[PDB]
RNA sequence: CGGAGAGGUA
C-alpha cells in the first residue's frame, strides 16, 4: 500500500518506524492467520488456543489469561474485532524487544528477519535482496494540498495600495520579498525585478496596459510608477518633510 | 476489567504493571475552576478570597 | 510608525511587495523530469496563464471576447488544454523557496504539465533550494515579457547555474536516492553469476545483467571504445580490454561520449559523481554535461529501485563486542571513581579521566562497528572466501555518502554516547545505548537536551542570520562592476594559511579565480 | 528548439547585452516587421531567437546594420 | 533550553518546532499543579529496599532533596531492584546509586512524556529531535473517514479516548434499551436508580460538527440493543476513536525500498487500493456565517428573494430563504439570501447603458448575500438559525 | 520451436480464490505471461459497482437515520463493496426494502432475474428499530478501473436530485493476483514449464471469462505492434 | 465498456541499426506492460541466426596467440561474436574463412553463399602479422534462440567436441541492444495515459521496425487462441 | 481588501 524512502531512517535517526513496520507485519499476519482460520468457519477452541497463545508470547508480560472471557459468544467477538490485525501496545520506555518481536513474526508464518523478497510490480521481478515489509501506522496532517495551493493572474486590490490581496475567494499573489528580490539583484536578474515589482504588482496603469498587451498577443511593458512609492512620497510630505522630483 | 475492553483485547508488551494507574488527564482545568468556584469556609482561592 | 518598517519599508518591497501572476504549492518529487524540467499542475498552469490562455484563444477564433475566454476557462473544456500547451511549451517559471539565503533559491524551469495538485521539482535541484520534500511549499512566479523570458532562460534557467556562486564547485549534485542507485551499480563480488567471461561493449553486458543470465557485480573482462579528447580538440577511439563490473559497463554506456573510463572503474561515493560531473563540465562543456546529469539521475533512481536496497533490523549489525567494550568502559569508570573516592584524584580531573574512557570506548564501538559493516558479506570462490564490499545495506547507505555519515550511523548500531548537558558541560556518563536497542528513560531524557537546544539554536540562528544577510545586502547594495581595468598596480598577499601548527587552506584556492597585481617570480 | 544558452554565450560573451539582442529579435518577430532566419517548430520567438543567435545570424552588429538599412529605405 | 528538574513535569520532548520552542510545554502524563501552583509528580515512596505501591506527588524543590530511582531496573520479588546499582537522578544528572540509598523511584515510565509523545510507540528507538517532530505532527493529524486502531499502540489510547470529552461515555450503567446512530437509551439497573424513578439515560450524540479547524467530529455508537453495559465504558466511539481506542490515524501496508526515485526524500509513494478504501479521506465541515443586521438605512433580510439574480442559485433555496439540508453547492451558490436596503437608488448613465443592453432590473435593496467562498463546495449538512427576542422568527427558525 | 500454452484444469479454492494454469508454456515466457495478465486483471478487466443510492429516509451523506447502528457513511462504504453481477443490462436499480430489528443484509435486496448477488450474507446494515423500514434505491452498473464519484457530477453540474447520494465506484472484480512459474514435466518436447495463476476476485466473474478477456485485450493492444501503419 | 487505441504511431530511424519507435496513446499502465513484454520477448528469447561453434587450426589453448596473429584468440572470438549473418536456409551450416597476408582479415573475406548471406559489409574480424601471414577457419552457424551463453552449454553438455572445436557464445537474437521507457501523455483532461518510447540496436540483420512487428506477432500467436 | 493577539507549518 506504502512506500518509504529507507533513506530518511540512516539520517533523521527514527528507527522505531522500522520497528513499528516488522511488529506490524506480525500483528496483521496474527490477524491474517486467524482471519484464514475464520474463512474455514473452523470450530470456537481453535481459535480459543490460537488466541491464547498470541496474548501469552512474550517474557514476563502482564496482559493475563483466558478462559476469563465467555466461552463462544464473547470468543467470537474478539476474534472477530481481531481479523484486521491484533492490536499491540507498546510502552514507550518499557516496549517489545527485537526478540519479541522475531517471535511475533514467527508466529505469523513470516520471515523471522523482518524481509521477504517483494517482486517490483511495476515491471514484474525480484530484487537482489528482499527489503523490509509490514504494517506501520501513518497520520494524515491537517496540511492538505488542497488547502495550501493557490495561485492567481489578475483579481482583488488594496484601497490603499495596488499591491494584491483580499478574502479567499480570489486571495492576492504571494509575498515576493525583499529577501528573493536580493535574490535576483544576484543574477543579472534586472529586467525582472522591474516586472516583478512595477507592473506585476504596484502600477494600476501598467497592470492594465500589460493586461491588454498580453491579451492582444504580445508580451511589452510599460515603465511605470508604483503607487507604493508614491504612497511614501505623499505621507513623507505629510510630516512637513518636502518631496520632489529632479525633472530630467 | 471493561465490556468494551472484553470486545477488542490489545496485546501489551510492557514488563512492569502499571502500579500508579493514569489519572484523569484534564484533572488540571476541573481542579482549578472547582477550587475557584466553590463555597468557602475560610479565605482562600476563589471568590472568597477575592 | 507605519513610514518605519520591520523588515523595511513595508509596501516597497518588505512588508510584503506581493506580486500578481505568482502562485505557491507543496511540492512533489518528480524523477523522470530533465534537469531544465519542472511539473507544475494543471489547475495552477490554467489560472496563473489565464491572460496568454485569452490571447491565444482570441487569435485562433476560438473565442470572440473576453468573455468567451472567461467561460471557455472556467469551463475547462479539452479545447483549452492545446493552448494551454502551446503557452507552457517554451515559456518557463520561477520557482521559489520561502526563506531564500541565496540566488540559487530562486530558479526558472521549463513546467511540465501533470495531473495532481502539487508542483514537481527536479530530484537534483532540491539541493540548491535547501528545499527538502518534508512538507516544504514552494512558491512559482511567471515572467511575462519577452525581456523576462529570456533573461530567466539565459541566467536563472537550472541548467545556467551548475555552479555555486559563493566559492565555485558545482552546486546541484546526486544526494542520496540516485547516489545510493550508482552505488550498488559499480560494487564488486567475488564470486556471482557471469563471472569471467568476455563481452565486447555494454551492449551485451546489458543484455546479460537484464535477462538474469549474469549477476551485476562480476569482475568481467569486456571490449570497450572510450573516446579520449586529444591533440588540438579531437576525438580518439581508444578500443581495448579492461576488467570492471557489468554494472559499470552499463554506467559507461550512460556516460557521455568524450570522458576517461576511469571515473566509473571503481566504487562510486558521492565525491566520485561530484567529480565526474566536473570532469565532463571542464572536459566537455555545458550540453554534455546537462545530459550526463539528467541521465545519471535516471539511472541511478532505475537502479536504486531495482537493488531493493532496503533499511531493517537484521540490515543493522550491532557489534559483537560492543557489550566486552562497554563492560570494560564500566570497569574503568569504577576503577576511577574509586580512585576519586580514595582521594586520589580530583573532581575535575576524575572528570576528565571519565570523559576521556567514554570517549575512547565510542571510538572502539565505532571502529568495531564499521570493521563489521565493511567486510560483513564474504563469498567463496573455489572454497575460500574473500573479502569484499558488503552487501548490507546500511554500509552502502552510508559509504555512498547518499545521506548519513560515520557519525550519523555511528549511533544507530554503535552508540551516540557522549553529550551536552544545560551549561554545555558534557554528562559524566554517555549514551550507553543506541536506537537499535532500548534507551534507559534518563539517557532519552539526556539526549532530549541536545535535541532542544540544537532546535532553539537553529531558530534562534535563523531569525539572526536574517536580519545579518539583510545588513549585509543594505552596506553592499551598491557595489556593481562597472570597469573592465583600473591600471592599479596596488593588491593584496596571498599565502596558504597556517594557523596554529598547520596549513588549513592551501595557496591554490585563495590564488585561483584572481587576478595577479605584479608578475611574481621563481623562489631563488 | 534549443534550452542551453552555452552557444549564445560564446557568441556574446557579456550575455546581459545578449539579453537586450535576443529581446529586440524575439519581439520585432513577436510584433510585425520581419520574419525568422530559422525554421520553426510552433516554437514562441524565445527559443528561435536563442537558435539563431547560437548559430551567429543575428547579432549586435546585425541588428543594427539592419536597423539602419531599413530606416533609409523607410524614410525615403 | 530544557532543565535537569523539567524532568517528569512537563515534556521535553513535546513543544513546536516555531520560533516559541521551550516556552510553550506540556504537561506530563502523570503531572499536577500543587496546592499552590507548583508542579509536583508521583513517586513511589522506598521504604528501606521495596518500593511500595504508595506515591507521593513531589514538588520540584523537594525532588531534589531525595534521589530517585528510574522506572527501568525491573522489581522482582515484592518491591526490591533487580541491580544493586541502578540508575538514578539526585539533581538531574544520571548516575549510579545503591538500592539501599533510594528514596523515591518513578511511579511508570511513560510519566516523562506528555500525552502526545506517550503515544509514540518504540520511542526508545527514535531520536529526540524526530520524536519530538513526530509528537507534534500527531497533533495537527485530522480525523480519517473511519477510525481504525493501530496495530501498534503504547496503552494510553484507551486513556486519551476516554479522558477526553469527545468519548460518549455511560454515566450509569445498565441494559442498553435503544441503539440509533443519534441516540444511545440506556435502561439504568436498579441498583443506580435515585429514589422514585427516573427510568432511562439519554445520550444524544454528536454528528458532524465543526469542532474548531473545519474538522468534522461524531460519535459513533459502538455497541449493539441488550448489551450490557456498566458506568465507565464508551457507549460510542468519538472521532480519531475505534472501540474506546485512539485512532489518530490507518494501518497501513509499507515497503522501505526506494522505488524510481518517486520518493526521494521523506516523499510518500500511496498505492491506488489505498484510495480504493477510501481511506485518509476526510470530512472537512467549513462554517459560514451569514448575520442579518439594522441598519440606519433600514434592518437588513434573510429572504430568497435576491434582486438581479439567476433561478438556478435560488432553485436550492426554500422560501425562507436558506438552502435545504443536503443540497450540493459549489462556490460562489448562494447559501444564505441577505438583502440590504439600498440608501438611493443613483443609476450611473454607464449603469444605464450596461442595463438597457443586458436587460438588468432596478431594486432599491442591494445583494448583501452569503455566497459560497471561491474554492469551495460540498454539502449543507446543519442550519443554526439565532434570532433574540424581539425578532419574528421564520419558516426556517 | 513455440508450442501455444493451453488452459488446462481452473480449480476452485473457493468461491472468490481460483487457481487457473497454463501447462505447455516455453521457458522464458512464463514471466512474461504472468506479469502481463496480471497488470491486465487489476487493470482493465468490466466490473459491476454502485454509483448511487437512494435511501428514503435521509437526504444527504452526513446524516444520520433512526433505528440503524451504522450512519449513512457507513451505508455507502459497506454498499461499495457489493458483489454484485449483472448479465444483461448494463445499468440497474436494485430495491432494498426491510422492516424490523435485525442485520440487513445483501440478500434482504429484492433480486432480479438479470441480477446475482454472489454475497448473500454481506452484512449492509442493521436495523435496530421495531417498526422503522429501511428503503435503499442502489443504483448498479457496469464499468472498469475505478472512478471517484467527482467526475459525472461536473458533467451535469451537480446532481439535480438531493436524495441520491454518489459513491465512489470500484470497478474491480480482482483484488488479488499471484503467479508462479514452475518446472512442468510433460511428454511434450523437453523445455516446457507451467505457469499458475492464483486469484482473489468477488466472484462476480468467470475465472475463465477473466483470463480470456485479459487475452483479448493484451491482443487488441499488441494489434497497433503487429502492423506498424507508417 | 469502452477501449482506447493508439493514434499516429511515430518511428525515428538511424541507419537499419537504430530504431526509436514512440506508441501513443496507450492506456494507464497498458504501455510499460507491453513494452516490457515485448522487451522481454526480444531479450530472453528472440529468434535469429549466429555462431555456434570455431575451428582451431593452431593451439588448442584459449589463452595463447595465434601463430601470424598479433593478438590472442579470445579478442577474435570477441570479434566473431558482432558479425551479422543471416541464414535463408539450412538452421546449421558451415562457413569457411580462409585468408593469407598480413592485414585485417575483415567480413568480406568470407565465402559467400546462398545459404549464408553477409549485410555487414566490413569489420574486423582478426589481424594477420608477419609470422605465418595466414589464418584458416572454420564456424557453425546456426538459428538459435535468445542468448545462450557457451558457459552455459558446457555445464549441460557431456558430450565434447573434438579437439580444435571451440564453443563459442551465441548472440543468437537479431536485438543487441533493447530499451524501454515510459512518460506522461496528454489526451483531453486525462494526463495519467502514457507515451511509450522503445530504442532498439540490431546487428543489422533484420530491419528493427521488421523485429518489433515480428515480436508482435509471436506474442499475439502466443495470446490469440485464447480469445474465442 | 484597517489593524492587533494565538496556534501550526516550513
Amino acid at each position: 500500500d506504502i512506500v518509504l524512502n529507507p533513506l530518511g531512517v540512516p539520517s533523521r535517526m527514527n528507527i522505531g518506524q522500522i520497528l513499528e513496520t516488522h511488529l506490524g507485519m506480525a500483528a496483521k499476519g496474527i490477524g491474517d492467520k486467524i482471519n484464514a482460520m475464520l474463512k474455514q468457519q473452523q470450530e470456537v477452541a481453535k481459535l480459543r488456543e490460537f488466541i491464547q497463545r498470541a496474548y501469552d508470547l512474550g517474557a514476563d508480560v502482564r496482559q493475563k489469561v483466558d478462559l476469563s472471557t465467555f466461552s463462544d459468544e464473547e470468543v467470537m467477538r474478539l476474534a472477530e474485532n481481531l481479523r484486521k490485525g491484533m492490536p499491540i501496545a507498546t510502552p514507550v520506555f518499557d516496549g517489545a524487544k527485537e526478540a519479541e518481536i522475531k517471535e511475533l513474526l514467527k508466529l505469523g508464518d513470516l520471515p523471522t528477519s523482518g524481509q521477504i523478497r517483494l517482486y517490483d510490480g511495476r515491471t514484474g521481478e525480484q530484487f537482489e535482496r528482499p527489503v523490509t515489509v509490514g504494517y506501520m501506522y501513518m497520520l494524515k496532517l491537517n496540511h492538505l494540498v488542497d488547502d495550501k495551493m493557490h495561485a492567481r493572474s489578475t483579481g482583488s486590490y488594496s484601497l490603499v495600495t495596488q499591491q494584491p490581496l483580499g478574502g479567499k475567494a480570489q486571495f492576492g499573489g504571494q509575498r515576493f520579498g525583499e529577501m528573493e528580490v536580493w535574490a535576483l539583484e544576484a543574477y543579472g536578474a534586472a529586467y525582472t525585478l522591474q516586472e516583478m515589482l512595477t507592473v506585476k504588482s504596484d502600477d494600476v496603469n501598467g497592470r492594465t496596459k500589460m493586461y491588454k498587451n498580453i491579451v492582444d498577443g504580445n508580451h511589452q511593458m510599460e515603465p511605470g510608477m508604483p503607487e507604493s512609492f508614491n504612497v511614501l512620497l505623499k505621507e513623507i510630505r505629510s510630516l512637513g518633510i518636502n518631496i520632489e522630483l529632479e525633472d530630467e | 476489567y471493561s465490556y468494551t475492553e472484553k470486545k477488542r483485547i490489545r496485546k501489551d508488551f510492557g514488563k512492569r504493571p502499571q502500579v500508579l494507574d493514569v489519572p484523569y488527564l484534564l484533572s488540571i482545568q476541573l481542579d482549578s475552576f472547582q477550587k475557584f468556584i466553590e463555597q468557602d469556609p475560610e479565605g482562600q482561592y476563589g471568590l472568597e478570597a477575592a | 510608525d507605519m513610514i518605519k518598517g520591520k523588515q523595511g519599508r513595508f509596501r516597497q518591497n518588505l512588508l510584503g511587495k506581493r506580486v500578481d501572476y505568482s502562485g505557491r504549492s507543496v511540492i512533489t518529487v518528480g524523477p523522470y523530469l530533465r534537469l531544465h524540467q519542472c511539473g507544475l499542475p494543471k489547475k495552477m498552469a490554467l489560472e496563473l496563464f489565464k491572460p496568454f490562455i485569452y490571447g491565444k484563444l482570441e487569435l485562433r477564433g476560438l473565442a470572440t471576447t473576453i468573455k468567451a475566454a472567461k467561460k471557455m476557462v472556467e469551463r475547462e473544456e479539452a479545447v483549452v488544454w492545446d493552448i494551454l500547451d502551446e503557452v507552457i511549451r517554451e515559456h518557463p517559471v520561477l520557482l521559489n523557496r520561502a526563506p531564500t539565503l541565496h540566488r540559487l533559491g530562486i530558479q526558472a524551469f521549463e513546467p511540465v504539465l501533470i495531473e495532481g495538485k502539487a508542483i514537481q521539482l527536479h530530484p537534483l535541484v532540491c539541493a540548491a533550494y535547501n528545499a527538502d520534500f518534508d512538507g516544504d511549499q514552494m512558491a512559482v512566479h511567471v515572467p511575462l515579457t519577452l525581456e523576462a523570458q529570456l533573461e530567466a532562460r539565459a541566467l536563472m534557467m537550472s541548467t545556467n547555474n551548475i555552479l555555486s556562486p559563493a566559492n565555485g564547485e558545482p552546486i546541484i549534485v546526486p544526494s542520496q536516492d540516485v547516489v545510493l542507485g550508482l552505488y550498488y551499480m559499480t560494487r564488486d563480488c567475488v564470486n556471482a553469476k557471469g563471472e569471467g567471461m568476455v563481452l565486447t561493449g555494454p551492449k551485451e553486458a546489458e543484455r546479460l545483467y537484464r535477462s538474469g543470465l549474469a549477476s551485476l557485480h562480476a569482475r568481467v573482462k569486456v571490449r570497450i571504445t572510450e573516446y579520449e579528447k586529444d591533440a588540438n580538440g579531437e576525438l580518439v577511439a581508444k578500443t581495448s580490454l579492461k576488467d570492471t563490473t557489468v554494472g559499470r559497463a552499463i554506467l559507461w554506456m550512460i556516460v557521455p561520449k568524450g570522458l576517461p573510463y576511469s571515473i566509473v572503474n571503481q566504487a562510486l561515493g558521492k565525491k566520485a559523481i561530484s567529480k565526474m560531473l566536473n570532469t565532463c563540465y571542464r572536459i566537455l562543456g555545458l550540453k554534455p554535461t546537462v545530459i550526463f546529469a539528467d541521465q545519471i539521475m535516471y539511472t541511478g533512481f532505475a537502479y536504486a529501485a531495482r537493488s531493493g536496497a532496503s533499511v531493517g533490523i537484521d540490515d543493522m549489525v550491532i557489534p559483537e563486542k560492543k557489550h566486552e567494550i562497554i563492560s570494560e568502559a564500566e570497569a574503568e569508570v569504577a576503577e576511577i571513581q574509586e580512585q576519586f573516592q580514595s582521594g586520589l584524584v580530583t573532581a575535575g580531573e576524575r572528570y576528565n579521566k571519565v570523559i576521556d574512557i567514554w570517549a575512547a570506548a565510542n571510538d572502539r564501538v565505532s571502529k568495531a562497528m564499521m570493521d563489521n559493516l565493511q567486510t560483513e558479506t564474504v563469498i567463496n570462490r573455489d572454497g575460500q572466501e574473500e573479502k569484499q564490499v558488503s552487501f548490507n545495506s546500511i554500509y552502502m547507505m552510508a559509504d555512498s555518502g547518499a545521506r548519513g555519515s560515520a557519525a550519523q550511523i555511528r549511533q544507530l548500531a554503535g552508540m551516540r554516547g557522549l553529550m551536552a548537558k544545560p551549561d554545555g558541560s558534557i554528562i559524566e556518563t554517555p549514551i550507553t545505548a543506541n536506537f537499535r536497542e532500548g534507551l534507559n528513560v534518563l539517557q532519552y531524557f539526556i539526549s532530549t537536551h541536545g535535541a532542544r537546544k540544537g532546535l532553539a539554536d537553529t531558530a534562534l540562528k535563523t531569525a539572526n542570520s536574517g536580519y545579518l544577510t539583510r545588513r549585509l545586502v543594505d552596506v553592499a547594495q551598491d557595489l556593481v562592476v562597472t570597469e573592465d581595468d583600473c591600471g592599479t598596480h596596488e593588491g593584496i598577499m596571498m599565502t596558504p594559511v597556517i594557523e596554529g601548527g598547520d596549513v588549513k587552506e592551501p595557496l591554490r584556492d585563495r590564488v585561483l579565480g584572481r587576478v595577479t597585481a605584479e608578475d611574481v617570480l621563481k623562489p631563488g | 528548439a534549443r534550452v542551453t544558452v552555452q552557444d549564445a554565450v560564446e557568441k556574446i560573451g557579456n550575455r546581459f547585452d545578449l539579453v537586450l539582442v535576443a529581446a529586440r529579435r524575439a519581439r520585432q518577430m513577436q510584433v510585425g516587421g520581419k520574419d525568422p532566419l530559422v525554421p520553426e517548430e510552433n516554437d514562441k520567438t524565445t527559443v528561435i531567437a536563442l537558435r539563431e543567435i547560437e548559430e551567429g545570424l543575428i547579432n549586435n552588429q546585425i541588428l543594427d546594420v539592419r536597423e539602419r538599412q531599413e530606416q533609409q529605405e523607410q524614410e525615403a | 533550553d530544557v532543565h535537569p528538574t523539567h524532568y517528569g513535569r512537563v515534556c521535553p520532548i513535546e513543544t513546536p518546532e516555531g520560533p516559541n520552542i521551550g516556552l510553550i510545554n506540556s504537561l506530563s502524563v502523570y503531572a499536577q499543579t500543587n496546592e499552590y501552583g507548583f508542579l509536583e509528580t508521583p513517586y513511589r515512596k522506598v521504604t528501606d529496599g521495596v518500593v511500595t505501591d504508595e506515591i507521593h506527588y513531589l514538588s520540584a524543590i523537594e525532588e531534589g532533596n531525595y534521589v530517585i530511582a528510574q522506572a527501568n531496573s525491573n522489581l522482582d520479588e515484592e518491591g526490591h531492584f533487580v541491580e544493586d546499582l541502578v540508575t538514578c537522578r539526585s539533581k538531574g544528572e544520571s548516575s549510579l546509586f545503591s538500592r539501599d540509598q533510594v528514596d523515591y523511584m518513578d511511579v511508570s515510565t511513560q510519566q516523562v512524556v506528555s500525552v502526545g509523545a506517550s503515544l509514540i510507540p518504540f520511542l526508545e528507538h527514535d531520536d529526540a529531535n524526530r520524536a519530538l517532530m513526530g509528537a507534534n505532527m500527531q497533533r495537527q493529524a485530522v480525523p480519517t473517514l473511519r477510525a481504525d486502531k493501530p496495530l501498534v499502540g503504547t496503552g494510553m489510547e484507551r486513556a486519551v479516548a476516554v479522558d477526553s470529552g469527545v468519548t460518549a461515555v455511560a454515566k450509569r450503567g445498565g441494559v442498553v434499551q435503544y441503539v440509533d446512530a443519534s441516540r444511545i437509551v440506556i435502561k439504568v439497573n436498579e441498583d443506580e436508580m435515585y429514589p422514585g424513578e427516573a427510568g432511562i439515560d439519554i445520550y444524544n450524540l454528536t454528528k458532524y460538527t465543526r469542532s474548531n479547524q473545519n474538522t468534522c467530529i461524531n460519535q459513533m455508537p459502538c455497541v449493539s440493543l441488550g448489551e450490557p453495559v456498566e458506568r465507565g465504558d464508551v457507549l460510542a466511539d468519538g472521532p480519531s476513536t475505534d472501540l474506546g481506542e485512539l485512532a489518530l490515524g490507518q494501518n497501513m501496508r509499507v515497503a522501505f525500498m526506494p522505488w524510481n526515485g518517486y520518493n526521494f526524500e521523506d516523499s510518500i509513494l500511496v498505492s491506488e487500493r489505498v484510495v480504493q478504501e477510501d481511506r485518509f479521506t476526510t470530512i472537512h465541515i467549513q462554517e459560514l456565517a451569514c448575520v442579518s443586521r439594522d441598519t440606519k438605512l433600514g434592518p437588513e433580510e434573510i429572504t430568497a428573494d435576491i434582486p438581479n439574480v439567476g433561478e438556478a442559485a435560488l432553485s436550492k433555496l426554500d422560501e425562507s430563504g436558506i438552502v435545504y439540508i443536503g443540497a450540493e453547492v459549489t462556490g460562489g451558490d448562494i447559501l444564505v439570501g441577505k438583502v440590504t436596503p439600498k440608501g438611493e437608488t443613483q443609476l450611473t448613465p454607464e449603469e444605464k447603458l450596461l442595463r438597457a443592453i443586458f436587460g438588468e432590473k432596478a431594486s432599491d435593496v442591494k445583494d448583501s448575500s452569503l455566497r459560497v467562498p471561491n474554492g469551495v463546495s460540498g454539502t449543507v449538512i446543519d442550519v443554526q438559525v439565532f434570532t433574540r427576542d424581539g425578532v419574528e422568527k421564520d419558516k426556517r427558525a | 520451436e513455440f508450442l501455444k500454452p493451453r488452459l488446462v484444469d481452473i480449480e476452485q479454492v473457493s468461491s472468490t480464490h481460483a487457481k487457473v494454469t497454463l501447462e505447455p508454456l516455453e521457458r522464458g515466457f512464463g514471466h512474461t505471461l504472468g506479469n502481463a495478465l496480471r497488470r491486465i486483471l487489476l487493470s482493465s478487466m468490466p466490473g459491476c459497482a454502485v454509483t448511487e443510492v437512494e435511501i428514503d429516509g435521509v437526504l444527504h451523506e452526513y446524516s444520520t437515520k433512526e433505528g440503524v447502528q451504522e450512519d449513512i457513511l457507513e451505508i455507502l462504504l459497506n454498499l461499495k463493496g457489493l458483489a454484485v453481477r449483472v448479465q444483461g443490462k448494463d445499468e440497474v436499480i436494485l430495491t432494498l426494502n426491510k422492516s424490523g430489528i435485525g442485520p440487513v443484509t445483501a440478500a434482504d435486496i429484492t433480486h432480479d432475474g438479470d441480477v446475482e448477488i454472489v454475497k448473500p450474507q454481506h452484512v449492509i446494515c442493521h436495523l435496530t428499530d421495531e417498526n422503522a423500514s429501511i428503503s435503499m434505491r442502489i443504483k448498479v452498473q457496469r464499468g472498469r478501473g475505478y472512478v471517484p464519484a467527482s467526475t459525472r457530477i461536473h458533467s451535469e453540474e451537480d446532481e439535480r436530485p438531493i436524495g441520491r447520494l454518489l459513491v465512489d465506484a470500484c470497478y474491480s472484480p480482482v483484488e488479488r493476483i499471484a503467479y508462479n512459474v514452475e518446472a512442468a514435466r510433460v511428454e511434450q518436447r523437453t523445455d516446457l514449464d507451467k505457469l499458475v495463476i492464483e486469484m482473489e476476485t468477488n466472484g462476480t466473474i468467470d475465472p475463465e471469462e477473466a483470463i480470456r478477456r485479459a487475452a483479448t485485450i493484451l491482443a487488441e493492444q499488441l494489434e497497433a505492434f503487429v502492423d506498424l501503419r507508417d
